[PDB]
Formats: C-alpha cells, structure tokens, sequence
C-alpha cells in the first residue's frame, strides 16, 4: 500500500518584501520513502536546497523538510515541485503568504 | 544513546 | 519533565538503484540530535544539535560501531523478510523501527517503546510490561518465537530501564536552555473574504516549542470542531514550529467567534478575536 | 553518478547469465560501458545500450572491470560521470580448490572462524564468495608452501548476516577475472544465542525438548556422518519435543522455519551406552 504526500509551502518568518527569509516545503504522510522535491523560482529549480534527515511519524508515514534562503518579493513567484511514485506528474504547490 | 540489543528477524 | 527519547531506524532495499540503505535518527522530545546514514563515504554517527557536539570521541566511536552492527543486522533482516512473505528479490521493501523511553518530571522511567513495521504496516512490537511481544501476522510470529528463545525482551528492558533513562537525563541537562524551556507561540488572527456572504477566520501560532499545542475555534463559547480546518504542525526550520486553524463564518458574525490557544510556553491559556 | 549493478551476481559461471544495469536519473536509461584497461573507450564500438545489457550465455570474454556512463543531453559532455565499478568474474576455467573450516562449520554467535582455501595448483589469488544474490567476493594472495598454495579467510564476529553457503575460487596469473570451478560448498552455520534444548533418554530413544517454540530439532552424533531432522510437536505440557528412535555422544539443536543457517546453542552432550 502507498500513501500520497501532503505538501505545505511556507516561510520560516513572517515574509516582508526585501527582508531576508527562508522558504520551506514540508512534505509528509507519504510511503514509501523515495521522493523528489524541488524549490522553484518562477518555475526554475533553486540551486542550494538543503533537507532534513529522513524520519517518520507513529503511523509509519515519512516526512521531510526542504528549505532555502530567499528574499520575499511580489514579482518573483516561489513554489514547490514534488514527485512521488503515487504521482504521475510532479505537483506544483505555490507559496501563499496567508497559508 | 542507541540500543546495543541485536534485533535479528 | 515529562520528556522522551526516541530512535528511528529506516532500512530499505532498492535492487538496481543502490545497495540497501540504513538511516537512523535520534530525538529528544521534538529535537533531533543525532543521525547515521549508511550511504556515505565513511558512515558515522553525527551530531544534529549543538548541545551534543561536545561529547567525547568514545561516545561517537561507540555509537558508530553500534550503528554499523545495526545496519548489517537490518540488511540481513530485509533478506529475511523476503523469505517470510515469499516475495520477489527484485522488489523494493522497507523495515522501520522506533524505540525509546518516556520519563517524568523527576526523570524516572514512565514507559518504554520498541515497535517495528514492514512496508509501512505494523510488524511486531514490545508490550507495555516490556517482557512480551505483539505480532501482526505469521511472519512476525516467527520473529516473536525467535526473540522469545533469545530473550531479547530482557535485554531491551535492561536498556530502557538503564542507559536510555540515564542518557536522556544527561541530554536534558546538556541542552536545558533549549530543551526544557518552552517557547510560547507568537499568535494572531487574519481575515480572508470568500464571498460577500461568508469569510474565513484564520488563527495563527508561530515560533513555538515544543510542537504540542491546541488551537480551537469557539462560537459563543462552544467549540466548532467539526467545521474547522486544521493543518499539520509544521517545522519552521530552526527547531521551532508553526500551526494555524481556520473557520468559515457568515458576514457580520466575526464578533461571535474566538480562537483559543493552549501551549506550555504560555502562563495562561490564550483567547483571540479579529477586529 | 549512475549506479551500476550486476544481476543476479557479479560472480558468474561460464554458460550462465548476468545482466548489467545502469541506473541514472531515475531511469534505466541509454548508457555506454567501459573497461578498466583504458577507461574512455566504449566497448562494442560505442554501443549505446537501450535498456540493460544481458550477457547470456556468459563467456570468458565477458570477464572484466566495468563502469557505465548515462546519457545526459543538456550537459557540456552530454554524458554523466563514471559510475561505480562492477567487476564481473567468470568461473569454471580451472580445477576446483578445496575449502575447509577451522575449527568447524558450526560457529557460535559472537565468535570467529577460519575458512582455509587451498590447492595443488599454484593459484596466484583466492576468492571467498558466499552464496546469495548481490554478494561480493573477498580476495587474498595465495601463499606457496609444501607444494600447495593456500589462504586463510577470517570471518567474525559470527552473526546471522555472515552465515550461509561459502565457496572459494582460485585465479592464475594473467587471468585475474577468470576464476576456477567452485570448491565444494561449505555451510557456515551460526549457533545461538537461542536457548539450548534438553537432551535425554526416554533399543532406546533420545528425546530432545524445550520450552521455546522451535519449529524443528536436529540430532547429531559427535563424529557421525549426517544429521537427523525431526519436526517439533507441541505437547500437552506446552513443551516442544522431538523423539529420535535409536553407543556414543549425541547433541541436539533447535531451529525455526525459513531460517536455514542458524541453530540454537547445542544441548549438553548425551552419553549413550
Ligand atoms: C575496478 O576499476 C576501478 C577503477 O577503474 C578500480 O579502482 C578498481 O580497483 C577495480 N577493481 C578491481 C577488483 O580491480
Ligand atoms: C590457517 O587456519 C588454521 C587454523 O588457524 C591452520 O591450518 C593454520 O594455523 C592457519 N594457517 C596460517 C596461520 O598460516
Ligand atoms: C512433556 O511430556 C512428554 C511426554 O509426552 C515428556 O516426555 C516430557 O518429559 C514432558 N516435559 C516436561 C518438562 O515435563
């Protein structure tokens, strides 16, 4: 049995334009562990992207945090691209300041 | 400290 | 207290895509402090929190050796699981293990855990008495018979009662400023109109530790727990957490609703309104 | 960097089959192969393999040290870095060596055992290989003495992961990837830490029993020929017992289902008059 990943795209700190911040894509509830996650700037992959070590919750489903330094702007659109064996094509979840 | 106990299936 | 220490093992086969991988992570409460990955140049137990970095070489040597032994054992365990369920040798499979201890305020053992799963489903687990096992199927019954014959439960109990608790104490002491002092959530309420006849009230909690928190919406003092939207608690990236809870309200009834926030970093429970 | 693998085994007999797979960018994609003699000449004249390279039936020509490169068009070279090296060794080219266990094949948990490979033929190298899919051999240089060449492989500390069927091979100079026929198989078995059964006398019949739920029992005469199997039967007194109907010294082992290379600790020696 396989579980599709839940995705949250959000900033570490309250995002203000021009102020240095961190962009997070939190993926969770998925199984098995093999998964692909990219952070996107106007549809293009960010270079330096670090991630947490593979862990799982009490329901045995895995979770992972991918994060990158970024500077909040309204011109630039940031997003998260997640591919999993349960997904035919990779999901794009866009960063929204009120979610 | 992790467990030193072997868990062989 | 109360506090917990947990270790999480992930062992996975991936024929054709790599050699079997073993990943171990260590947690005190909600804070990861160690990791081990068999897919490195030279696999070693590594620090993942600043308050463990000043432990001596004996700690890291011992832990690295133990993790190497564990990695070998669980690679073999994958191979065994294949025979148990009569499965193909070309498939990818996963064993997961979590174990550890919950201690109380003074720092004495309250409960012990040691559970393991195969391919995301429960396999076998140590019972509360820490002397018996619960199996989910026949293969796990084989494993149970083995572990009973080998008296693994006695050893596990000896570890949970002894080293797990003491080292948990030492860890809690090492990073008390970060592990034993809760950080209250910075909180606020936002308004987002859906239509001209309804809108969304969203209650935000940010930057809190530990991860446990309660966010509830009340209409005239009564929980609207059915028609409320909760998100998973999410990590901010700096060992602190975020969460929010939303509710859909009729236009002009914003005054009737209140958001309630309980977290151990707060002296008194929090109540919030939008204006 | 691609991941190169051989299935089911890199150690493969002549006439057998082995498939090389190159996994790169989430695919078993088009790739080129390379030997170790000079690393940047693609074999079979730059042949780009579509799916995977099935060598079947295996000849001595397939033996060698392989590395693959996956196709990567949107890159300066158009091709990936050199993958992990995989050494294909072909067996069945010389007379088999001999493989011996010191002190014996039954090794109790935590301890060590010496697997000695030797031959009359002056083998330059010896290779110890355990039976199993995706297993790599160990190498030692042959020591020459008294007309025979030999090598001692150390195995320990004994765990289930180290148990199984072992075979050793020899390789003569100028043909390092060509191995001999396999030596006769040696089953290295771990004993313990599972609790020892009791062994007693009920013409006589030797009964070995235990409180533990062993699936079957093995009876063995110390200095005997073959071991005697007998399924454990769950008795009324909740003991699991086997009754071996019958001078010398006997020992009893317990074992579980689907676990061929592990036994309990041996029972106390039983003297039968
Ligand atoms: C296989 O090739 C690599 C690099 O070409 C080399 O490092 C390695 O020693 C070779 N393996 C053997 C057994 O010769
Ligand atoms: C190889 O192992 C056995 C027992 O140790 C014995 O034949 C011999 O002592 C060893 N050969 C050596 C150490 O050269
Ligand atoms: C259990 O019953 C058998 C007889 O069927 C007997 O030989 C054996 O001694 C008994 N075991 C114990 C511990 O009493």
């Amino acid at each position: 049995i396989q579980r599709t990943p839940k995705i949250q795209v959000y900033s570490r700190h309250p995002a203000e334009n021009g102020k240095s911040n961190f962009l997070n894509c939190y993926v969770s509830g998925f199984h098995p562990s093999d998964i692909e996650v990219d952070l996107l700037k106007n549809g293009e992959r960010i270079e330096k992207v670090e991630h947490s070590d593979l862990s799982f919750s009490k329901d045995w489903s895995f979770y992972l945090l991918y994060y990158t330094e970024f500077t909040p702007t309204e011109k630039d659109e940031y997003a998260c691209r997640v591919n999993h064996v349960t997904l035919s094509q990779p999901k794009i979840v866009k960063w929204d300041r009120d979610m | 400290l992790s467990s030193p106990v072997t868990k062989s299936f | 207290g109360s506090h917990s220490m947990r270790y999480f093992y992930t062992a996975m086969s991936r024929p054709g895509r790599g050699e079997p991988r073993f990943i171990a992570v260590g947690y005190v409460d909600d804070t990861q402090f160690v990791r081990f990955d068999s897919d490195a140049a030279s696999p070693r137990m590594a620090p993942r929190a600043p308050w463990i970095e000043q432990e001596g070489p004996e700690y890291w040597d011992g832990e690295t050796r133990n993790m190497k032994a564990s990695a070998q054992t669980y690679r073999e365990n994958l191979r065994i699981a294949l025979r148990y369920y009569n499965q193909s040798e070309a498939g990818s499979h996963i064993i997961q293990v979590m174990y550890g201890c919950d201690v109380g305020p003074d720092g004495r053992l309250l409960r012990g855990h040691d559970q393991s799963a195969y391919d995301g489903k429960d396999y076998i687990a140590l019972n509360e008495d820490l002397s018996s096992w619960t199996a989910a199927d026949t293969a796990a019954q084989i494993t149970q018979r083995k572990w009973e014959a080998a008296r693994v439960a006695e050893q596990l109990r000896a570890y949970l009662e002894g080293l797990c608790v003491e080292w948990l104490r030492r860890y809690l002491e090492n990073g008390k400023e970060t592990l034993q002092r809760a950080d209250p959530p910075k909180t606020h309420v936002t308004h987002h109109p859906i239509s001209d006849h309804e809108a969304t009230l969203r209650c935000w909690a940010l930057g809190f530790y530990p991860a446990e928190i309660t966010l509830t919406w009340q209409r005239d003092g009564e929980d609207q727990t059915q028609d409320t939207e909760l998100v998973e608690t999410r990590p901010a990236g700096d060992r602190t957490f975020q969460k929010w809870a939303a509710v859909v309200v009729p236009s002009g009834e914003e005054q009737r609703y209140t958001c309630h926030v309980q977290h151990e970093g707060l002296p008194k429970p929090l109540t919030l309104r939008w204006e | 960097k691609p991941f190169l693998s051989a299935w089911p085994s890199a150690v493969v007999p002549r006439g057998g089959h082995v498939t090389l797979r190159c996994h790169y960018r989430h695919r078993f994609n088009n790739f080129m192969l390379y030997k170790e003699d000079r690393i940047h000449i693609p074999i079979f004249h730059g042949r780009i393999f579509q799916e995977s390279f099935n060598m079947s039936p295996v000849t001595t020509a397939h033996a060698g040290n392989y590395t693959c490169r996956g196709s990567h068009p949107h890159s300066p070279t158009g091709w990936s870095a050199p993958s992990n090296p995989v050494v294909i060794m072909v067996t069945g080219n010389h007379r088999k060596p001999s493989l011996l266990a010191h002190p014996g094949p039954l090794v109790k948990s935590g301890e060590r055992v010496i697997l000695q490979c030797w031959s009359d033929i002056m083998f330059e190298h010896f290779f110890l290989h355990k039976e199993g899919i995706s297993k790599d051999p160990s190498r030692l240089v042959g020591q020459i003495h008294d007309g025979v060449s030999k090598a001692n492989f150390s195995i320990g500390p004994m765990m289930l992961a180290l148990a199984g069927t072992y075979r050793c091979y020899g390789s003569v100079t100028h043909t390092s990837y060509q191995l001999s026929a396999p030596s006769d198989p040696l089953d290295i078995v771990v004993t313990g830490p599972y609790e020892k059964p009791s062994l007693s006398a009920q013409s006589v019949t030797l009964s070995c029993s235990s409180r533990s739920s062993y699936d079957m029992y093995h009876l063995s005469r110390e200095g005997g020929a073959h071991e005697r199997r007998l399924p454990a039967v769950r008795k009324v007194n909740r003991t699991f017992q086997a009754d071996f109907p019958l001078g010398g010294t006997y020992r009893c082992f317990g074992s579980f289902r689907h676990s061929p290379y592990e036994l309990s600790d041996p029972s106390d020696p039983l003297l039968v008059s």
